[PDB]
């Protein structure tokens, strides 16, 4: 057995005397594998999208170009977006509409929640959050999300608001991080919130927010869109006049 | 790239030298004229040493380098003029058209003859147009040449004054480093004849600046530590006149004078005394000068003094001779014991918070440390007199000269407070007051009791070791005087041939502490009783102390080693009887550059297994390693303690196991970490296989060195290891007394034997025995008690700056700071980067620690060391 | 001339020096490897001498006995726990209950006794050294030093007058005033002076993660500072880790109570710690405990307040003394000029003057130097100055 | 090795050609010396023989342990992996000066004797807040200030680069430096600018990140954070929204406002405390220094305070012509006319201006930018 072919965290068989070195096992799940798999987050594509496609066209612009096209924006002499803002009322596509952006790409997706069973997939011990980074720029065409819980999108504030443990203090480090002191390219930040007007002065200086999108509730049309992509799986029968259930619902959501 | 255009030199030029093989002949103008114009072209481009690429010294390499290599010899029709012209052309390109050899080739242009005063066209240089070829021809051309037939044709006659020529003119611009570079030009040629170029330099430096006198004379005394016997003598025979003919300081010429007293010449240390004898200068810059002309630095300086007009100029010699001794113990007792001295510190015997005799022997050893500076006492040690009448006789001499000991430079009452307890009739009693009488009397030099006291004692020598109890103590109070008197009466005592051998031994080390120059009577004599008593015996190694010992301290201090080499074909006889090979060849060799006569001594027998054969030679060697270190110059230090570490420690059983940490002690004594963690790593250790009581002689000279830091409480720690092991009549005197020595009080921790600037050292001799008294068994018990205690007494306690005036109103302004190390800065050289202290008091000015004056002050009496100097009073600074 | 020549063998030597070096062959070191000259005596009789002749003498311990017989019952941390007897040459005397013993690998006979724990991250707060400050700079508050060196060292230094007099000293202190004042820099100097112990501890090394932890390690210090002769402790920042009980709706801030409680235990009731002495230094007293402030663990209540007009020139003195300045500078003026103001502010006005004068490039400080640093520090800065609201101890 | 540092000539005076010699014949006679045993009385291999008989004595299976105590005799007691501590013994050849208690030692497996010392395994949190290369170009770049530069300078740069003028007239450098004032001034810019030309080793960490949600972690952040600062080497430690410890409270932390106090004592303590520091460099960085506590930033832990104003018409002239250098604009535009956009503009606007602005001409296909693009930028961008 070779030296250069005992690459560090691998799987080997040692004999019981001695325990010399005797072969080499298959393998070993990664951490990011399990985390994944944890998480379970419903993957997608741009094929399941009803009326979206502006919203589309801006984060293409934003996130599909500076990878493939870097030559493009030094023509311009111009710096490449990092962040981006997704707001809207609650169940209107801002993750389908990340995952499938991150699918088509060929990026790695990574979402955190802080939460603690997967806690041991990161580090021993975590004190920091940025050692994320260790785990993500081995991977690095990836893409980091993260979706404010409904303590804010539906309960707003609990008396006195004050501030919220998740989500906007870890994008404040990671957005300070990845500001000038990261050397690793391809990495870049999604938000998904509701109500832009309850964020924190701090996320809302001009410099550090490249560009924000707004999901508005669906109208008759993109309704039925919907309407139209989700009957698909069921036995249907020839003649439902889809136009009329659409009219009948107000507009509530998707 | 780009060629030509802008090269108008390399187009015109370049075929103008094509041409002149067609114009040799019918164009004799021309010839001149191109020369000439191309001259004037280069030097108006070389006006500024920047573009080294010159447009026709450096573009003509591609094909005109030959045309110039064809010029003189390739011509057969030079005239008185166009010879000029063609030398003057080919010595410039073809110094560095050549590769590295080129010293060698430099005769085909510039060394060949001299183009008439191109000296006149070399000053728009450095050392390009006519130093650089001065140095190549001092180099290899000169070098073969003047070796032995300087007077030779104009490759040698004018080549001299070319020489002399630069060399003045390199100190001629600015005085740059150029001048300093000069220097070693006068050096390198002829450096067996340095005195020709040392003479050629005086006239120079003597009219050229008064501010550039004082740098050249620091940077000859920097460099005179390192040259051929002959060059040493000249160097310090070319530099005598430096601060005294050409400098009128009259002040740095008499002190430094002393490495041309004992390397050169004793006539010339006696014309240097006359001459300042002579040359008075009133009395404030003499005195000055005087005053540590006593004991500081050298002796027999108060006979040489009694002009005439001994009457307020001539007069002063006589404070020398015998006042001195007196004012440095006022002055110890006088401005350190009403600062921070107090009557009685004994904080060491009460450092045991956290029963035999040999624990009372060692209290006088502690009580005498702790007793330093003027410390007499009355009745204060009882103990000591009361242990007296219980056992240990030899120790209750050693308790009794250890009253001495306390009232250390004592002549005024000494006497009387000896004679107090002396009454006693006893083998033990008188020689231990005799011992505390000299003791106390240390440099005073006085005829107290030269025949009538010590001769009282010494005429009643018909009893036991009293009798050698009465020479070590008399021979100490006469050891900074050579008077032949005393040297006369003490030869008598070791050629009485009787059975006292101890007599003999202590003999031959008083006298060799008193004389050790001329006078090879007594060196004969000596080796003539060595000889009759030593040849039919097999005994102890007593002889071996006294007859090497005596013998090198009686021929010590001569560079020469002509007389080694006499005493050596007279002393003829197997290695183990000439212990004295390496003695006395190490004894001549005090302050020196003897790394390859090291080795070639090492080299008679490098390890050879030490089969028992000679023991006394390998000892000797292993001292002589531990030499080399009184002006190592911070160099053969790394070295040293590399070979000891690879060669004793590393491979050893009996010499390289006992006797490897005993020149530790030798090599220095500041106390350093690197030192005191290296010995205690093979001191601490058991290694109980190994000779035990060699480790405690190891920890011993590990804490050899004096002046104790705060780190010393670790050794205190090893105290605790030495209630069970370590056994205390084997280790804990051993340790106790290292203990104390380095903490004695506060002052008195000189034993680095270096005075004032760089001096060797005379006290080394005192720690000479000392290194000899330390190397064998039983601890010391009636020999080694009676001379550990007092081997070494001549160190200066702890004033650096004193007014010492004739009103001694001045006290103290000064700022203190790290010792200078620096050899080449700008003008106002820096010392050091540890400005950061700054006190107003006359206190402990520290070992490695220089200190600076400021309000006008610059001290105007010496201004160069002395740790005396007077400081005259100066205004001339608003 | 010959340059070249000396370079090329001064780097020559400097090869072979490298080369001999690697050819003695002190190497490796990848899995701690002494060098060669250090074992080269040690390797071959510790093979027979320390290799089978010493066994592996596992550790246990002791928890009770029984009379006429050893019968010794011995617990172990993992295996079960025994029966069993000494060996041939230990006696029965030291062999008292509660406390670590060897034990063999088949046997199980007692060997050695043994030291006790010591929770290592009680054991790093052991000074082991000596910082450089003196009582030579501490100019300003004499009477202080004075009364604080009555009671730290001298009964330690001259333990015979007191006993002779048949008086007991006091034992603690505490010393108050605004930030910036000097007293941990005379905490520096006393541990400088000292020749004892000096163990050191701050109160945010006590707020630990799990209960009932801060006590245990205030046992663990006491007991190890027992175990010695007699040797000081200090505490910094004391007013972290006990205010006040002040318990009143949900339990809050309790277990540091439980802490401090722990801490005044041990001063005071059924034999009290005896031979220690401790002082505890803090900015704002005015929250401190009423059951801690008692003589008996606090006799002493040394002061710190601002300098009145003699101590800022002392001050001044002291901290120029090391300066590159003219003949001309009158400190009474300077001192004059800053009516309220502590050390700290003394010395940035004395380094703030060093850097404007070698702002330009000038080499000595002049008077106008000194006026306009204490101008622009003094006077500029008096918008943090952080004195007005500390001086009421809020 | 320091084996000789007098090379005081440095020229070709014969000075150091005979150093050189000198320093030569005592190496070449020491080398003789030391080959003259091993050519000499061998007696042995003295090569290869030690190392094989001492992996002869060290078994191929070898386990791991920690130190918990140690007693002078060469012993001590090391603990296992499984918990079962022992009385082991030390060998002699385990160099005996590096062994400390935490420390993982390497013991036989048969009868657990200390046999070497392992080196250690770097550190998972290193890494995280080490920067290793230099982000951006230096100070020109920055503009408009020209008066900080020089004071952050003198704080941090001249000791490095020139330890000669503070010992001229024996002073010491200023300890601490704090930069404050409206946000988006340049106050991070100019910390990236100090850690691109430095040569110290740079640590960062966001304020924010200070407080945890067990009981006593902020402090033991504090200790971890600052021996490691002391333990690589002359470093440079930045802070920058502390003010945001304070500001802010969170239901994830268990302790409530006092475990905030708790962290601001033990920050104090390491700032001034009374061990030795070292040679360590802190740099903090606000936008609300009203909120700080006063004790933390006296003097004698934070020496000079700065203020970063709002620019004016010529510092903003400056930022327009620094932005788009490398732009191509077209002759219709202006920057004077979006100078007077807004009273209060600030820096971080004129980058975003630009940068949108040309992300608006890059989504049309047009290679140069007109003014209306501007004009619209700066309607999307401040107006909102
Ligand atoms: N009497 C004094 N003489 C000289 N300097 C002093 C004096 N008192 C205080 N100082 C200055 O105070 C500085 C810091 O003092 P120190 O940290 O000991 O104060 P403190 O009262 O313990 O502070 P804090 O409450 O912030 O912990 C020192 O660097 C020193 O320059
Ligand atoms: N004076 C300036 N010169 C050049 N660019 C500037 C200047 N001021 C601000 N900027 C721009 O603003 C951007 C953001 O500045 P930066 O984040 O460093 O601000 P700040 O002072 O740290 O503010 P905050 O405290 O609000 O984070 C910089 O990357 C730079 O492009
Ligand atoms: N425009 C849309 N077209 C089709 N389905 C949609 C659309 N928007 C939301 N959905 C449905 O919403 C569900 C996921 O909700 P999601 O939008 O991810 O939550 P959030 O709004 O919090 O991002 C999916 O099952 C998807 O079918
Ligand atoms: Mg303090
Ligand atoms: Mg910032």
């Amino acid at each position: 057995i070779d030296i250069n072919d005992v690459t560090p965290n691998c799987r080997v068989a040692l004999r019981n005397d001695s325990y010399t070195l005797h072969k080499i096992l298959p393998n070993k799940v990664d951490p990011l594998v399990s985390l994944m798999m944890v998480e379970k987050v419903p993957d997608s594509t741009y094929e399941m999208i009803g009326g979206l496609d502006k919203q589309i066209k801006e984060i293409k612009e934003v996130i599909e170009l500076p990878v493939k096209h870097p030559e493009l924006f030094e023509a311009l002499g111009i710096a490449q977006p990092k962040g981006v803002l997704l707001y809207g009322p609650p169940g209107t596509g801002k993750t389908l509409l990340a995952r499938a952006v991150a699918h088509h790409t060929d990026c790695t997706f990574i979402r955190v929640s802080g939460s603690e069973l997967v806690q041991k997939f990161i580090g021993e011990g975590a004190r920091m959050v940025r050692e994320l980074f260790v785990m993500a720029r081995e991977h690095a065409p990836s893409i980091i999300f993260m979706d404010e819980i409904d303590s804010i999108g539906s309960s707003r504030l609990e008396g006195g608001s004050g501030g919220d443990s998740e989500v906007q203090r870890t994008m404040l480090e990671l957005l300070n991080q990845l500001d000038g002191f990261e050397a690793t390219k391809n990495i870049k930040v999604i938000m998904a919130t509701n109500r832009i007007d309850i964020l924190d002065s701090a996320l809302l200086r001009p410099g550090r927010i490249d560009r924000k999108i707004e999901f508005p509730p669906p109208n008759e049309e993109a309704r039925l869109d919907i309407l139209k992509i989700h009957s698909r799986k069921m036995n249907l029968t020839r003649g439902i006049n889809l136009r009329k259930i659409a009219e009948l619902m107000p507009g509530a959501s998707g | 790239m780009e060629e030509g255009g802008r090269d108008k030199a390399p187009v015109q030029p370049q075929q103008s030298p094509a041409a002149a093989p067609g114009g040799t002949d019918e164009k004799p103008s021309g010839k001149e004229r191109r020369d000439a114009g191309d001259k004037d072209k280069e030097q108006e481009l070389s006006e500024e040493d920047k573009q080294l690429q010159d447009e026709l010294e450096m573009l003509v390499e591609r094909l005109g380098e030959k045309d110039t290599s064809l010029y003189r010899p390739a011509l057969e029709e030079l005239r008185r003029q166009i010879r000029s012209s063609t030398t003057s052309m080919t010595s410039v390109p073809k110094p560095l058209k050549f590769l590295r050899p080129h010293y060698g080739k430099l005769k085909e242009i510039y060394e060949n003859m001299a183009p008439g005063e191109n000296k006149r066209f070399a000053a728009d240089i450095i050392s390009v147009l006519a130093m650089t070829m001065s140095g190549e021809r001092e180099c290899l051309k000169y070098r073969l040449v003047g070796s032995q037939e300087e007077l030779a044709s104009w490759g040698h006659e004018y080549v001299r004054h070319l020489a002399g020529e630069v060399a003045k003119e390199w100190q001629e611009l600015d005085d740059a480093e150029k001048v300093q570079r000069e220097p070693l030009l006068t050096l390198v040629k002829e450096i067996v004849p340095y005195n020709m170029a040392h003479n050629a330099e005086h006239e120079a430096c003597d009219l050229l600046m008064e501010i550039e006198q004082v740098d050249m004379l620091e940077k000859d005394i920097d460099e005179n530590a390192y040259a051929k016997v002959c060059l040493y003598l000249t160097s310090c025979v070319n530099y005598v006149p430096e601060p005294e003919n050409s400098a009128l300081l009259r002040c740095a010429l008499g002190v430094f004078r002393k490495f041309s007293r004992f390397p050169e010449a004793l006539r010339l240390a006696l014309m240097l005394n006359d001459m300042e004898l002579v040359e008075d200068i009133f009395t404030s810059c003499k005195d000055v000068v005087v005053q540590k002309q006593m004991a500081f630095m050298l002796g027999r300086h108060g006979v040489f003094l009694e002009l005439s007009e001994d009457v307020e100029e001539y007069e002063d010699l006589t404070e020398i001779m015998s006042n001195v001794q007196l004012n440095s113990n006022f002055l110890a007792l006088a401005r350190e014991l009403d600062i921070m001295e107090p009557k009685v510190p004994d904080d060491i015997y009460k450092t045991h918070l956290e029963d035999s005799a040999r624990m009372n022997l060692a209290s006088s050893f502690v009580n005498g440390f702790v007793n330093a500076a003027f410390g007499q006492d009355k009745l204060l040690t009882d103990d000591g007199n009361k242990w007296l009448y219980k056992n240990k006789d030899h120790g209750m001499l050693s308790a009794a000269a250890s009253l001495g000991m306390i009232l250390l430079w004592d002549v005024d009452g000494g006497l009387t407070q000896i004679d107090k307890y002396l009454y006693s009739s006893e083998d033990y009693i008188k020689s231990g007051a005799l011992l505390a009488c000299g003791i106390v009397n240390s440099g005073v030099r006085n005829e107290c009791d030269p025949a009538l006291a010590l001769l009282s004692d010494y005429v009643l020598h018909n009893s036991n070791t009293m009798r050698l109890g009465s020479i070590f103590g008399l021979g100490l109070a006469y050891a900074g005087s050579n008077r032949e008197d005393v040297l006369t009466l003490l030869l008598p005592v070791m050629g009485d041939s009787k059975s006292s051998m101890e007599v003999a031994g202590v003999t031959a080390l008083a006298c060799g502490m008193i004389a050790v120059g001329s006078c090879n009577g007594d060196v004969t004599s000596t080796i003539l009783q060595t000889i009759m008593e030593k040849s039919e015996t097999e005994l102890k190694d007593t002889y071996a102390r006294w007859l090497p010992l005596g013998l090198g301290l009686n021929h010590l201090g001569k560079g020469e080693a002509i007389e080694a080499i006499l005493a050596a074909l007279e002393v003829v006889s197997e290695p183990f009887r000439s212990f004295a090979n390496t003695l006395v060849d190490v004894c001549a060799y005090a302050g020196s550059g003897n790394v390859l006569k090291v080795q070639q001594l090492l080299h008679i027998c490098s390890e050879h297994f030490d089969s028992k054969e000679k023991e006394e030679d390998k000892d000797k060697k292993e001292k002589k390693d531990k030499d080399k270190k009184e002006a190592p110059a911070d160099m053969g230090a790394h070295q040293g303690v590399a070979v000891l570490g690879i060669a004793l420690i590393a491979m050893g059983e009996e010499i390289g196991a006992e006797m490897a940490l005993r020149t530790f002690g030798h090599l220095l004594r500041y106390g350093e970490p690197t030192l005191r963690r290296a010995v205690p790593l093979a001191l601490a250790l058991i290694s109980v296989s190994n000779p035990r009581l060699n480790i405690l002689d190891t920890l011993s000279k590990f804490s050899h060195d004096a002046d104790p830091e705060v780190s010393y409480n670790s050794i205190f720690a090893m105290g605790m290891v030495g209630s069970g092991t370590n056994n205390a009549r084997l280790a804990a005197m051993l340790r106790q007394l290292a203990q104390y020595h380095a903490k004695d009080p506060n002052n008195l921790f000189m034993v680095r034997l270096a005075q004032g600037l760089t001096h060797l050292g005379k006290g080394t001799l005192t720690l000479c025995p000392y290194h000899s008294d330390r190397q064998l068994m039983s601890q010391v018990a009636v020999a080694g008690l009676l001379t550990v205690l007092v081997s070494f007494l001549d160190v200066r306690n702890i004033i650096l700056g004193k007014s010492h005036y004739v009103l001694y109103g001045l006290v103290a302004a000064m700022q203190p700071r790290m010792l200078v190390t620096f050899d080449e800065e700008l003008r106002p050289l820096p010392v050091s980067v540890r400005v950061g202290q700054a006190v107003d008091v006359v206190g402990q000015a520290g070992k490695p620690k220089t200190i600076t004056g400021f309000q006008t002050h610059t001290t105007p009496v010496l201004l160069a060391h002395g740790e005396r100097a007077e400081l005259a009073t100066e205004e001339f600074l608003p | 001339t010959y340059s070249r020549q000396i370079k090329q063998v001064e780097d020559d030597i400097q090869q072979l020096l490298k080369k001999i070096n690697e050819l003695t062959g002190i190497k490796e070191s990848d899995t701690g490897l002494a060098p060669p000259a250090l074992w080269d005596l040690a390797a071959d009789k510790q093979t027979l001498q320390s290799e089978q002749p010493l066994q592996v003498a596992r550790c246990t311990k002791i928890i009770n006995a029984d009379s006429e017989d050893p019968k010794y019952i011995i617990n172990v941390k993992q295996f079960a726990k025994f029966v069993v007897d000494l060996s041939d040459q230990v006696a029965p005397t030291d062999i008292e209950e509660g406390m670590r013993v060897g034990v063999d690998r088949n046997k199980y006979q007692i060997h050695i006794p043994l030291p006790p724990k010591i929770d290592p991250t009680v054991t790093m707060m052991q000074v082991e050294e000596k910082p450089d400050v003196t009582y030579s700079d501490v100019g300003g508050c004499k009477e202080q030093i004075e009364k604080l060196r009555e009671v730290v060292e001298t009964p330690l230094l001259h333990p015979e007058r007191f006993v002779n007099l048949g008086i007991e000293p006091p034992k603690g202190v505490l010393l108050f005033g605004p930030p910036g004042t000097g007293k941990t820099l005379c905490a520096r100097a006393v541990a400088n002076r000292t020749d004892a112990c000096f163990i050191r501890v701050i109160g945010s090394e006590l707020v630990q993660k799990y209960v009932g932890e801060g006590a245990r390690m205030v046992r663990e210090l006491f007991e190890m500072a027992r175990t010695k002769k007699a040797c000081l402790i200090f505490f910094d920042e004391i007013d972290a880790i006990g205010g006040a009980r002040f318990d009143d709706g949900a339990g809050g801030d309790n277990e540091v109570q439980r802490t401090m409680l722990e801490l005044i235990n041990q001063l005071d009731g059924f034999d009290p710690r005896g031979n220690i002495k401790v002082l505890m230094a803090t900015n704002r007293p005015d929250t401190l405990d009423p059951a801690l402030m008692r003589p008996g663990r606090l006799d002493r209540k040394i002061e710190f307040s601002l300098p009145d007009l003699e101590g800022r020139t002392h001050i001044f003195k002291i901290h120029a003394r090391s300066m590159s300045v003219e003949r001309d500078i009158r400190f009474e003026l300077l001192a004059r000029l800053c009516p309220n103001s502590t050390g700290a502010e003394i010395r940035s006005v004395c380094t703030e003057a060093g850097m404007f004068a070698i702002r330009a490039r000038r080499k000595i400080a002049t008077e106008k130097d000194f006026l306009e640093a204490v101008n622009k520090v003094i006077k500029s800065y008096a918008k943090f100055s952080a004195t007005p609201r500390y001086m009421t101890y809020n | 090795a320091s084996k000789l540092p007098l090379v005081t000539p440095h020229t070709q005076c014969r000075l150091k050609l005979l150093k050189l010699e000198r320093i030569k014949d005592y190496l070449l006679m020491e080398e003789e010396f030391i080959r003259n045993q091993e050519q000499m009385k061998p007696l042995e291999e003295k090569q290869e023989e030690e190392r094989s008989k001492v992996d002869d004595l060290r078994g191929t299976p070898m386990s791991v342990g920690t130190l918990e105590e140690i007693i002078d005799d060469n012993h001590a007691i090391v603990s296992t992996s499984v918990g079962s501590e022992h009385y082991v013994s030390i060998l002699s050849f385990v160099d005996k000066d590096l062994l400390e208690p935490g420390c993982s030692v390497l013991l036989n497996h048969k009868v657990h004797a200390v046999i070497g010392v392992l080196m250690d395994d770097t550190d998972p949190l290193v890494t995280v807040m080490k920067v290793e290369k230099a982000p951006q170009e230096t100070y020109a770049d920055i503009g408009g200030l020209d008066n900080q530069i020089q004071e952050i300078k003198e704080s941090v740069e001249l000791p490095l680069t020139h330890p000669e003028y503070y010992e001229e007239m024996g002073i010491k450098p200023p300890k601490g430096v704090i930069l404050y004032g409206p946000p988006g001034t340049g106050k991070t810019l100019l910390a990236k600018a100090v850690a691109n030309q430095t040569s110290a080793t740079f640590l960062r960490v966001v304020g924010s990140e200070l407080i945890q949600k067990y009981l006593g972690d902020g402090p033991k952040l504090v200790r971890e954070l600052f021996r490691v600062a002391e333990e690589h080497a002359p470093s440079i430690v930045f802070i920058d929204e502390i003010d945001a410890i304070g500001t802010k409270r969170y239901d994830s932390n268990s302790g409530g406002e006092r475990e905030i106090q708790r962290t601001m004592l033990e920050l104090l303590n390491q700032l001034d405390g009374f061990d030795s520091r070292g040679d360590v460099k802190v740099i903090m960085a606000t936008n609300r220094i009203e909120t700080l506590d006063p004790a933390l930033i006296r003097p004698g832990r934070i020496d000079r305070k700065i203020e970063f104003p709002l620019p004016d018409e010529k510092t903003k002239k400056r930022i327009f012509q620094i932005h788009t250098s490398r732009m191509t604009l077209a002759d219709d535009v202006t920057l004077d006319d979006l100078i007077m956009a807004k009273d209060d503009l600030s820096g971080a606007d004129i980058k975003a201006i630009c940068t949108e602005a040309g992300l608006m001409a890059l989504r049309e296909r047009r290679m140069k930018v007109t003014n209306e693009d501007f004009k619209k930028s700066k309607e999307n961008v401040l107006y909102k």
